[PDB]
This record gives structure tokens, C-alpha cells and sequence, in this order.
């Protein structure tokens, strides 16, 4: 509503999670940015004392 | 008049069938789980979440 998008049309099982699919349906630099962050957040295994 | 002889016949039949009136309860029928239930086109059907 942001961006006079579309809704969605969502399926359950889909792969992508809606930030995946939104990261590449929506233009603004800081929200793909935004986006681009949270599905591409992990933790990182690492091996310390 | 009465002739015995060519008054008197043969009378063919079949020995010993049985009949069914109904027909389907033979049958015993399930569907599958409703929320993987799918129409023509092999894709699902209230799949929206």
C-alpha cells in the first residue's frame, strides 16, 4: 500500500518467503536494502574456545 | 383335438444364477485429505494462505 502494489497472490508451499519475492517486485533502495538484510541473515558458525 | 405327442416341448434355461439389485455397495470409496485435494488442472484448490 506504500507503493500501490498488488496485494499478493501467495501460495503456502511457495520456497521463497515474501521477502525474497518482495526484495525483487518493489524499486526503493533502502527497502530492498532492508529486505535484502533479513533473508540473507544467518548465524555464523564458528568454532571458539 | 388333444395330440399328445406334438402338444409336448422342450424348454431350455440357464441352471442356477442370482440377481443384484443394487450395484454400488460393493464399493467402499474415501477420498483423500480435502486440504491436498486438486482440480483439473493438478493444481490445488484453496491453496491461498
Amino acid at each position: 500500500p506504500a507503493f500501490g502494489m498488488q496485494r499478493m497472490h501467495y501460495r503456502n508451499g511457495d520456497p521463497q518467503t515474501p521477502f525474497q519475492i518482495a526484495e525483487q517486485q518493489i524499486q526503493n533502495f533502502q527497502v530492498a536494502n532492508w529486505l535484502h538484510f533479513v533473508n540473507n541473515n544467518q548465524f555464523r558458525q564458528v568454532v571458539i574456545d | 383335438q388333444f395330440d399328445f405327442r406334438a402338444s409336448m416341448h422342450m424348454l431350455t434355461s440357464n441352471l442356477t444364477f442370482t440377481v443384484y439389485s443394487d450395484l454400488l455397495a460393493f464399493v467402499s470409496a474415501d477420498t483423500v485429505e480435502p486440504i491436498n485435494a486438486v482440480a483439473f488442472d493438478n493444481m490445488r484448490i484453496m491453496n491461498e494462505l
